[PDB]
């Protein structure tokens, strides 16, 4: 059916190749007419995005929108989200704002967004830690939204894990602190690990205060969502040289590939449907000139995607609204005070580059050294046993210690 | 120095009552060089031209204060939801004045809105302070519709987890489905009476009809609901004796508008304590940008206390909702509503008034009948448990042990062999 | 990636069940979740050889 | 005597690696040897790290 792609960039990704981009790609046609209209806008405020889609829902009938954004505001989504209630398209979200992620929705919408819930990435992080054996932990909280739910999905995830895991004392902080009772509450802090929870505003204050308060020593670790980390663009002194995060945003997955799997993923459900469904197109008239009761359809898409599969790429969406097996990169803050990829997640495996974890020590110019000792062993069949990973827990058991052997693939 | 304040409201008479709120709003400060203008919007018949009115008139006003009420739609059509979106994109505050879906308990989704009327989860506050008044320990929560109900259960397991006392169970289910028999006899077989139900209209309505059937409303059950489930169909098959709660000046409107135009005076004249004032952008064409004290000025909502008003002391949680609201604890008599008790900003007072239950005596009901049918379970074990098939019919043989006496038997049951 | 209860305790932590009376052999993760009573049996543990 | 490591201060503390030393105290009995003029300052300390 047609088909609207609307690419607000800053980066220069010309409209002629978005036009010819479907010319390489599956042009057999398994619908009668598959169109695709590219566009671009320069300024996303929201009476021109109203302005644009009505103009596109008159635009000869487009039952899809694929919309991307440059900025870094997650609102313009915000706007997307109520746009679904009304001009009934299923709308999909690429880059910038539109890749940011809201919570919760309303049955009545067929909105989706490209990235992954914080309750997914909460599981990565815990993945994480499970990974490298740590699990006296603690939790840092303040009242940027989605608190509540974030730790009680920790608890729940703790209380159905085989783990172990030590949780101390959930940190509570009431506002921009006076640093008086978040001082004791930072101070109630004596474990290893600290998820963090915040906002980018606050996240300065908090870790400046950890290091004033010397909690930022190299046998501690510091775990933030990219909820709080920006874009790479904005790195602050302030943050600890070794800041592990946990983002959707892929570099090779560029948006070349990301509106091809978001036209893959329209064409493919539409041609499923169309086997299934006689008359696929069904739109809203247009914006103007309506009372209420608006004339809703009967066969829509948002029963039927479910399962989606481009090319063996598990694009599939949930039932709430989100992708289920989503792409995402672990990096770390380096030396460099750059971000670097550390590890790619794939549909449930944390595929990890640095199965040695290094110190990433050089938090100040003033630190003690050589606390770490680098041992090496041998196998003996009286002193050292050394066996495979547990699969049940994936985790060495509570005797055994972990270790790591270099396994060549040939000469 | 001039605030603007956009009234998205429904009729003519209550935007002059607003208009009034304000030209009385400008009396204690002083003649000072600040002033208060008043736009005000009106109906759309959709949602669409709604937030096409509303973006292009509050974008050519440069308000601060958004102030959207509407009500009276015969329609199921309630959402004032893409106004607080058009003003969260450019973070402008809004006061909600009588929406009172849970869906704005997320300020990730409504960056810059707050509303001096509480949800309904805040009934369970009372829902939870109820049993203070009565040491109940076991309830039944029903809950149709999960667009909110969540959080209703979220606050519920909230308040539960003070006391570490658990709800026996909760139930979630189809909004607008007629099986919910199979909901109320699964909801029966339970040594608790005290029922809890937070739903819409229709729903409501279906439930009664079908517990009014299935005798779920005589001696020993307790029916504590919302404030939405006493009025329509709902009320018209509404089994008496049931104790809902009630919004004092919950539709009241006109005293609200004056209560929310003296939290804007005083936020806007708190406002110009500190410096950097910023101004809302021309963001029609050519703005994408957000505004600048957004953020700062919730947090001035957040630090706001008040002792005057219709409302009087109206502040804001965490949340951004209400604190401390009055509620009139009603009663079904005869289907006539009956005021049985009022509550406090975290306190019940029943009143010299008569409260009647909806079984037999006006006596509180301890509610809890033990279960003298204890379904107990077992295994098939060698030692302990012998397990034999039928004698003649269905029955057993009453055996000899060898030292003269007869060996007691049970008729149990189960299967067979494997399930596959 | 959700702990379950198979068994007796599946049962009984469903509502279906309201005691087990059954040789329930006492360990400290039945004890985690649910209240156990003194036992009526003491015995431990052993081989069967032929 | 189950001592533990004698923890050491150099100034009037900066809060920032002294903290940490008496974050290594996980024991019970104290013996504290400083002046009036910087006992109230440790004991505020150790009061705000419980
Ligand atoms: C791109 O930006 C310019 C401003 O220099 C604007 O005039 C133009 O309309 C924008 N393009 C589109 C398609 O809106
Ligand atoms: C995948 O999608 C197809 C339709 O495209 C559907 O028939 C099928 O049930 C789905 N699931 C599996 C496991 O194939
Ligand atoms: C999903 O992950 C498992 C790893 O346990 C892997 O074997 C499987 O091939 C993956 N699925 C697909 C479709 O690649
Ligand atoms: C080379 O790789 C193959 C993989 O099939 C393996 O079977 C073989 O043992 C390897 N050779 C050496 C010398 O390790
Ligand atoms: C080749 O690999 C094998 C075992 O994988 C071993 O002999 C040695 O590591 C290599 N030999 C040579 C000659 O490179
Ligand atoms: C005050 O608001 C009214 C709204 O109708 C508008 O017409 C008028 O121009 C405004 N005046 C000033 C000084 O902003
Ligand atoms: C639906 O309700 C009817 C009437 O109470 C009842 O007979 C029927 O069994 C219910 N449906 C199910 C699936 O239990
Ligand atoms: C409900 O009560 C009536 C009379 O009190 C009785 O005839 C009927 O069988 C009862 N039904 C159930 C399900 O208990
Ligand atoms: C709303 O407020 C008063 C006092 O609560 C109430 O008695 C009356 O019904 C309403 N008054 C007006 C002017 O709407
Ligand atoms: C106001 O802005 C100035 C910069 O022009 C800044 O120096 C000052 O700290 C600000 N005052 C505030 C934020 O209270
Ligand atoms: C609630 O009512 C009590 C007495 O009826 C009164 O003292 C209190 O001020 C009221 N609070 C509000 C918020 O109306
Ligand atoms: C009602 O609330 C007020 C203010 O919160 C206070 O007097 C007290 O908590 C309550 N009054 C009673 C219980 O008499
Ligand atoms: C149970 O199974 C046995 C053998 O498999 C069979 O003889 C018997 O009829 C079955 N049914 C009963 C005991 O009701």
């Amino acid at each position: 059916l047609n088909i609207a792609v609307l690419l607000g960039h800053s980066h220069d990704v010309t409209e002629r190749e978005l036009r010819n981009l479907w010319g390489p790609e599956q042009a057999t046609g398994l619908p009668l007419d598959v169109n695709v209209v590219a566009l671009l806008m320069n300024r996303t405020d929201p009476k021109s995005l109203i302005t644009h889609v009505c103009d596109l829902m008159s635009g000869a009938r487009i039952h899809g929108l694929v919309f991307g954004d440059d900025t870094d505001q997650e609102a313009v989504a915000q706007m997307l989200d109520f746009i679904s209630s009304q001009t009934f398209i299923p709308i999909l979200g690429i880059h910038g704002g539109a890749s940011m992620i809201m919570a919760d929705k309303d049955p009545t919408s067929t909105f989706f967004q490209f990235g992954a819930s914080i309750q997914q990435q909460a599981t990565v992080m815990l993945k994480i830690m499970q990974d490298y054996d740590w699990h006296v932990f603690s939790l840092v909280t303040t009242i940027f939204p989605g608190y509540r739910d974030f730790i009680s999905f920790i608890k729940t995830t703790v209380d159905n894990s085989f783990v172990g895991w030590d949780m101390q004392n959930v940190i509570t902080l009431d506002t921009s602190f006076e640093d008086a009772k978040t001082q004791v509450q930072l101070k109630k802090i004596h474990s290893s690990v600290i998820l963090l929870y915040c906002s980018k505003d606050e996240a300065v204050l908090i870790l400046s205060e950890a290091r004033s308060l010397g909690l930022t020593g190299y046998d501690f670790f510091w775990i933030v969502p990219s909820l709080v980390s920006g874009n790479t663009e904005l790195i602050p002194k302030e943050f600890p040289s070794g800041l592990i995060s946990v983002s959707y945003d892929d570099w090779d997955y560029s948006l070349e590939a990301r509106v091809r799997d978001g036209l893959g993923i329209l064409t493919t459900a539409a041609s499923s449907m169309l086997e299934k469904f006689s008359y696929i197109p069904e739109a809203k008239a247009s914006c103007y000139g309506q009372a209420e009761k608006p004339e809703t359809p009967l066969h829509t898409l948002h029963q039927f995607m479910v399962n989606v599969t481009w090319d063996g790429k598990d694009l599939s969406f949930t039932e709430e609204g989100y992708q289920v097996h989503p792409r995402l990169v672990v990096i770390v803050l380096n030396k460099d005070r750059e971000w670097e990829k550390v590890g790619k997640w794939e549909n449930q495996t944390l595929s990890l580059r640095h199965a040695v974890w290094p110190r990433y020590k050089s938090f100040s110019d003033c630190e003690p050294d050589d606390n770490h000792l680098s041992i090496v062993t041998l196998e003996e069949a009286p002193f050292v046993i050394v066996e495979d990973i547990d699969p049940l827990t994936e985790t060495c058991v509570r005797n055994t210690v972990p270790c790591r052997k270099f396994v060549k693939i040939n000469n | 120095k001039i605030v603007n304040i956009g009234a998205v409201l429904s009729t003519r008479k209550h935007e002059q009552m607003f208009r009034e709120a304000v030209n009385q709003a400008n009396k204690r400060h002083g003649s000072w060089k600040i002033q208060l203008n008043a736009t005000s919007v009106t109906h759309k018949p959709n949602a669409i031209q709604m937030a096409l009115s509303v973006c292009e008139d509050l974008i050519s006003s440069q308000v601060y204060a958004i102030l959207v009420s509407h009500p009276p739609t015969p329609n199921d059509h309630f959402t004032p939801t893409p106004v607080s979106y058009t003003a969260g994109f450019y973070r402008i505050p809004v006061l909600g004045l009588t929406t009172r879906m849970s869906i704005y308990s997320d300020k990730s989704i409504h960056l810059s809105f707050l509303r001096t009327v509480p949800p309904y989860s805040h009934q369970s506050s009372v829902w939870f302070e109820m049993m203070r008044v009565y040491n109940w320990n076991h309830i039944i929560l029903l809950v149709s519709d999960d667009h909110e109900g969540r959080a209703a259960q979220k606050r519920l397991e909230t308040l539960l987890e003070e006391r570490e006392s658990k709800a026996e169970k909760v139930l979630q289910f189809d909004p607008g489905t007629k099986n919910v028999t199979a909901l109320l006899m699964e909801a029966r077989e339970l040594e608790a009476r005290v029922i809890i139900l937070s739903a819409s209209e229709d729903d409501a309505a279906t439930v009664y009809r079908a517990a009014a059937m299935l005798n779920m409303t005589g001696s020993g059950y307790v029916w504590l609901v919302g404030e939405r489930e006493i009025s329509g169909n709902a009320l018209r098959y509404a089994p008496d004796g049931i104790i809902g709660l009630q919004l004092i000046n919950g539709k009241n409107e006109s005293a609200h508008i004056s209560d929310a135009v003296g939290v804007v005076a005083q936020a806007v004249h708190e406002l110009l304590e500190k410096e950097n004032i910023t101004d809302p952008p021309r963001g029609c064409v050519g703005n994408t940008n957000i505004w600048k004290t957004g953020p700062l000025f919730k947090r001035v909502l957040m630090s706001s206390k008040y002792a005057d008003g219709v409302t009087g002391r109206v502040e804001f949680n965490e949340d951004g909702d209400r604190k401390f609201a009055n509620y009139s604890i009603m009663n079904l008599q005869n289907r006539k509503l009956v005021q049985v008790g009022i509550y406090n900003g975290t306190h019940v007072i029943p009143n010299d008034r008569k409260i009647i239950w909806p079984g037999g005596e006006t006596e509180k009901p301890r509610g809890y009948q033990m279960s003298t049918r204890l379904k107990i379970v077992t295994i098939h074990q060698e030692p302990f448990v012998y397990v034999k098939p039928t004698m003649s019919d269905g029955t057993c043989k009453e055996e000899f042990t060898v030292n003269g006496d007869p060996v007691k038997k049970v008729i149990c049951t189960g299967p067979n062999d494997t399930s596959p | 990636n959700k702990k379950e209860w198979n068994g007796m305790m599946g049962e009984l932590l469903s509502g279906q069940a309201d005691m087990i009376v059954a040789p329930l052999t006492i360990n400290n993760e039945r004890a985690q979740y649910i209240e156990f009573s003194k036992p009526f049996k003491y015995q431990g543990l052993t081989i069967l050889v032929k």
